RNA sequence: GGUUGCGGCCAUAUCUACCAGAAAGCACCGUUUCCCGUCCGAUCAACUGUAGUUAAGCUGGUAAGAGCCUGACCGAGUAGUGUAGUGGGUGACCAUACGCGAAACUCAGGUGCUGCAAUCU
RNA sequence: GAGAACAGAAAUCUCCAGUAGAACAAAAGGGUAAAAGCCCCCUUGAUUUUGAUUUUCAGUGUGAAUACAAACCAUGAAAGU
RNA sequence: AAGCUCGUAUCAGUUUUAUGAGGUAAAGCGAAUGAUUAGAGGUUCCGGGGUCGAAAUGACCUUGACCUAUUCUCAAACUUUAAAUAUGUAAGAAGUCCUUGUUACUUAAUUGAACGUGGACAUUUGAAUGAAGAGCUUUUAGUGGGCCAUUUUUGGUAAGC
């Protein structure tokens, strides 16, 4: 027959680690998860108990239940043609904080900072973030560089 | 210099190592994990410990908490410092545990401000209780133990600082198979020898063992006291003295230490040796190679 | 440069294997209460031979070790069958040797022809002092190279005792 | 059987080597891939003239065995067996598959069909990969009119368009052949069997005097 | 700057072979009455730092060291790959255009940092 | 790897190296080293109540599992499980 | 199809910034497991076959294996490294900051956790481009034999298989 199981098609997958096994650290238990902060998920395979199903890896999700030993996250998972709200359940070693997230936080003060700048001298707040602007007029020099001259190499094996 | 077995390079590459403080033996990480980790629904409530570790000649007791950056120590209490309350000898007994016990246990209620509550049991009769929550007030000081390595053993000296903590003035949980004279056979206890025990009974009984058998034996060990004349009588009476002068200013005063830091700091760099330089390292090889390889 | 650091036993170990099971292994398990002085324990199969007519978990034989400076009064006793001879090899390269002798009887202790003749052996384990970090459980580590027992120096450090020959090459 | 290479010419399946899932596999034709003076030293034989193929394509055992006798009975009787040492640089790993249909009158009696049309062993063939050196003469100068010629009779038993090559480099060993002269009288060559154990400027020193004595005195 | 206790990262600290450690501490160590467990106090259990230590543990220094890590217009715009053509070639396969871009090799360097508390000529 | 009378390659004992190359009931894959592997003390948490979530899914059952609530327990000195 | 609530609210078969996850292509096996060619250095008493020797853990060879440094070629059910394509999330007013309450939870501790009370941040309010408007409900016809082509790949030699 065929075989459809719970964890099927993981083997490169819930792999530990290359040069990297045994019990898991001690820093992954000390963080702090509140309701409301946006994490990632990474399968431990260290202890199998709270470890997600093999469709959410790297999966990007919301805390809403933090329990004992425990950790609740909502995945919008992709099932027909519609996004449906999954509720999972997940213990603390099979998740960790998304540092994408985190990089907007300063982001917000970092705006903040200069926004009582920019009222202090005046207007100029310009704090939209621009793309990468095509490079303006720019001048080489040659004196100490002089062009050097390249051709195609000629043909030879060498082996 | 077993050259046969030759591990290969093969061998130390693909090496998982432990952790740095596993591979010394100093910390059993199986034990540590359940130990530490904090209820997530706590939030950022930290999860006190306390650590009693038996080493030679001492003893180290303190409060502990936990982070990421590192273990935070809130107070500490060493058995060096006994001396200055009237305990002079006996450093490593059974009852010495005990007396920093109730050393430990009452310095973290000062820095803390709440020991005018919870003041534990001051006549100390041997037996088991708890420092029950009181009414109408802050709930009592909870801290876990820390062994780690040496065996659970009933009439551990290990114990001896838990009934110093538990009567302290502290809540640690603890029961009692495992006070030293807990019977096996029955669930019977007899405080009156854990009385004993609490008080130097096991060394001042010890006392008299040799005072009448054997004197060579009883001249050899326990200099001190025959030398500061002070006899089995009055062993108990050290105790029972030392107790109310702990409580009286366990403010952790300082030694005057002597010197300042640098001094210590400048003592070790005149004899301690350096690294070595790139050109240090090419200057030997190419006189090695000289002197070697050259032929004479 | 000779500090406190030397060479001294550190066990002895007594082994009598059996060829079969049956009333001659409590026999032979009664032996080392006098002998040993202490209450010998069992030693059990690993793995089934069907050909020695021993299988798995029948306890075939018995052991016991003693130590201590109640252990080298047993070592010249043993010695005595011998007259005194040893061998070049018999030595471990770890430093530590043994031997296995029968006729039990010229140990001492009377025939009594109800107990028969019992090939007890000896094995002797030599350490210095401070090869405990071994066997401790607090920051186990290991013995340095340099103060490891090695097969030269139990010979060495057998020779000035005893008076012993090496026989052989 | 021994079906023409035509239908295994060409690489159509994913490797599939000899297993524990692959067992019952007939033995390679080729029994010795190394073959001449095999314990000729290093610098005896200065020139190697290789023979790469061109395209993408899988050589069987039978054409490596059919060539390589080709080749070696050739130089064999002109140069002489003291004069080359051959070696070929390809190994059959791949399994030929036969579906195997008899060639009575089936149809009623003879496969049922398609169905289940999984195949057993036939034959063990090599996989030849874009310019892919195969073979290597290993020949002196003053013999490299006789050897070129003798790759070129053995070139047309295999099934493609491969060509033969002026190759290099003391073509037993890497690295050019000006600079391995070079290193000849420099020290770094230790006259090892067969091939030659070089120098390295990482391992200790003590241990590289003993086996290397003429790169650290005047020598020559 | 050394040492101890508890750690964080966790082989830039692991391993092999040598040398050194006045200072405090680490560990060996000495004792078998009470607790306790072993055949064996050797581990574990209890007692004073007593009778010597730094031999060992630990720390520190070296190896044209084995490994680890870092960097490199070193290999190499190489292999591979997304998009395109009535592009080449019968076929396998291969070039070109707009983009992305490895690994092995070679060379050079490093071969622990750090938090809390106490303490240390 | 080095040694002990029978005992020799497989009888029992001791030392060294040994990241595991063993063992986890039965297939295969992950996981496991003061451990999930050996053995030892106690115990039935393989208990009661009915919710919520994941896999197959239609987002229905079924099997399996996940973390919790309100009780009574087992164990360990305890955190905990 | 019937529509319904409101109207640039906010959404996208797209790109960028930041940040995860993924073991295929490649590559490697003088790295683990399998193979796998050919030699060089020791080794066999706890291997056998030839000279001598009562005689071996005796002197000299070889055969078959081990250890060391090497060498040629590979793995869909091999693997340290690791692409390209594709893929998850975020780019904020349901947001941030300061004071403060409630709670039967938690905490040694009005100390923590959820949400509000008073004040500040407004049109570059805080990536690009686009938006015949965004969202929502009911009902039901037909549909459940497919085929072909570039790209990747499975079975078979191959097929308008």
């Amino acid at each position: 027959g065929k075989s459809h199981g719970y964890r099927s098609r993981t083997r490169y997958m819930f792999q530990r680690d290359f040069r990297k096994h045994g019990a898991v650290h001690l820093s992954t238990y000390l963080k702090v998860y509140k309701v409301g902060d946006i994490v990632d998920i990474k399968a431990n395979g260290s202890i199998q108990k709270g470890m997600p199903h093999k469709f959410y890896q790297g999966k990007t999700g919301v805390v809403y239940n933090v329990t004992k030993s425990s950790v609740g996250v909502i995945i919008n998972k992709m099932v027909g043609n519609r996004y449906l709200e999954k509720r999972l359940n997940l213990r603390v070693e099979h998740i960790k904080h998304s540092k994408c997230r985190q990089e907007f936080l300063e982001r917000v003060k970092a705006n903040a900072a200069k926004r009582a700048e920019a009222k202090a001298q005046g207007v100029a707040v310009q704090l939209k973030r621009q793309p990468a602007q095509p490079r303006e007029s720019r001048i080489v020099s040659t004196e100490g560089n002089v062009p050097q001259t390249l051709a195609p190499v000629p043909y030879e094996t060498f082996i | 210099a077993f050259q046969k077995d030759a591990k290969s390079s093969a061998y130390s590459s693909r090496f998982q190592t432990p952790f740095r403080r596993r591979r010394e033996g100093k910390t059993d990480y199986y034990q540590r994990k359940r130990l530490v980790t904090q209820h997530k629904a706590k939030y950022n409530t930290p999860k006190y410990r306390l650590v009693v570790r038996f080493t030679n000649k001492d003893i180290i007791c303190q409060i502990i908490s936990s982070t990421i950056t590192g273990d935070v120590v809130l107070a500490a209490a060493y058995s060096h410092e006994l001396p200055r309350y009237g305990i002079t000898h006996g450093l490593t007994n059974w009852a010495a545990a005990y007396a920093t016990g109730l050393l430990i246990a009452r310095r973290t209620l000062q820095k803390l401000g709440l020991d005018e509550t919870y003041k534990g049991v001051e006549e100390v009769e041997g037996e088991y209780e708890l420092t029950e929550a009181v009414e109408d007030g802050p709930r009592p000081f909870k801290v876990f133990l820390d062994i780690g390595l040496q065996r659970t053993t009933t009439g551990a000296r290990v114990f001896g600082a838990l009934k110093g903590a538990s009567d302290g003035g502290l809540y640690v949980p603890h029961s009692e198979n495992r006070f030293p004279g807990w019977d096996f056979e029955t669930e019977e206890i007899d405080p009156e020898l854990l009385r004993s025990y609490i008080f130097g009974g096991h060394v001042s009984q010890y006392m008299e063992e040799l005072a009448d058998d054997d004197e060579e034996r009883f001249s050899e060990l326990f200099k001190g006291y025959l030398a500061d004349d002070i006899d089995a009588d009055s062993l108990e009476d050290i105790y029972t003295s030392a107790h109310e002068a702990i409580r009286a200013d366990p403010a952790f005063k300082p030694t005057e230490k002597k010197f300042t830091k640098e001094q210590y700091a400048a003592e070790s760099k005149k004899y301690r040796q350096t690294k070595l330089s790139k050109e240090e390292r090419a200057a030997r090889v190419a006189a090695k190679i000289a002197a070697l390889a050259g032929q004479q | 440069q000779n500090p406190m650091r030397d060479l001294k036993i550190e066990k002895l170990v007594l082994n009598i294997s059996v060829g079969e099971s049956g009333d001659r292994l409590t026999r032979a398990s009664k032996v080392l209460e006098q002998l040993s002085g202490q209450t010998p324990v069992q030693s059990k199969a690993r793995y089934t031979v069907r050909t020695f007519g021993i299988r798995r978990n029948e306890k075939i034989a018995v052991h016991v070790t003693v130590r201590g400076p109640k252990a080298e009064e047993i070592l010249e006793r043993g010695l005595k069958v011998k007259e005194y001879q040893l061998r070049d090899r018999n030595f471990s390269a770890t430093g530590n040797f043994g031997f296995g002798i029968d006729e039990h009887i010229d140990l001492g202790i009377k025939y009594d022809p109800s107990i028969g003749i019992f090939g007890m052996d000896f094995y002797v384990v030599m350490n210095r002092p401070g090869a405990r970090v071994t066997r401790r459980k607090r920051c186990k580590g290991t013995v340095g190279n340099s103060h490891k027992t090695t097969k030269e120096d139990t010979v060495s450090w057998f020779k000035q005792k005893y008076d012993a020959d090496v026989l052989d090459k | 059987a021994r079906r023409p290479a035509r239908c295994y010419r060409y690489q159509k399946n994913k490797p599939y080597p000899k297993s524990r899932y692959n067992r019952a596999v007939p033995d390679s034709k080729i029994r010795i891939y190394d073959l001449g003076k095999k314990k000729a030293t290093v610098d005896e034989f200065p020139l190697c003239v290789h023979l790469v193929s061109n395209e993408l394509e899988q050589l069987s055992s039978e054409a490596l065995e059919a060539a390589r006798i080709c080749a070696n009975k050739y130089m064999t009787t002109v140069s002489g067996r003291d004069a080359f040492h051959l070696r070929v640089r390809v190994h059959p790993f791949h399994v030929l598959r036969i579906n195997k249909m008899l060639s009575c009158a089936g149809a009623d009696r003879l496969q049922q069909g398609m169905r289940g049309a999984w195949g057993k062993p036939h034959g063990l063939a090599a996989r030849v990969d874009i310019g892919q050196i195969i073979f290597s003469v290993r020949t002196k100068d003053s013999n490299k009119d006789v050897v070129v010629e003798g790759l070129r009779r053995a070139r047309y038993k295999f099934p493609g368009q491969q060509k033969i090559i002026l190759s290099k480099k003391w073509g037993f060993t890497n690295l050019d052949r000006p600079e391995y002269l070079k290193k000849r009288e420099a020290g770094e060559v230790k006259d090892d069997g067969a091939f030659v154990k070089f120098l390295s400027k990482k391992g200790s020193l003590e241990n590289n005097i003993r086996e290397f004595p003429e790169y650290f005195a005047a020598q020559a």
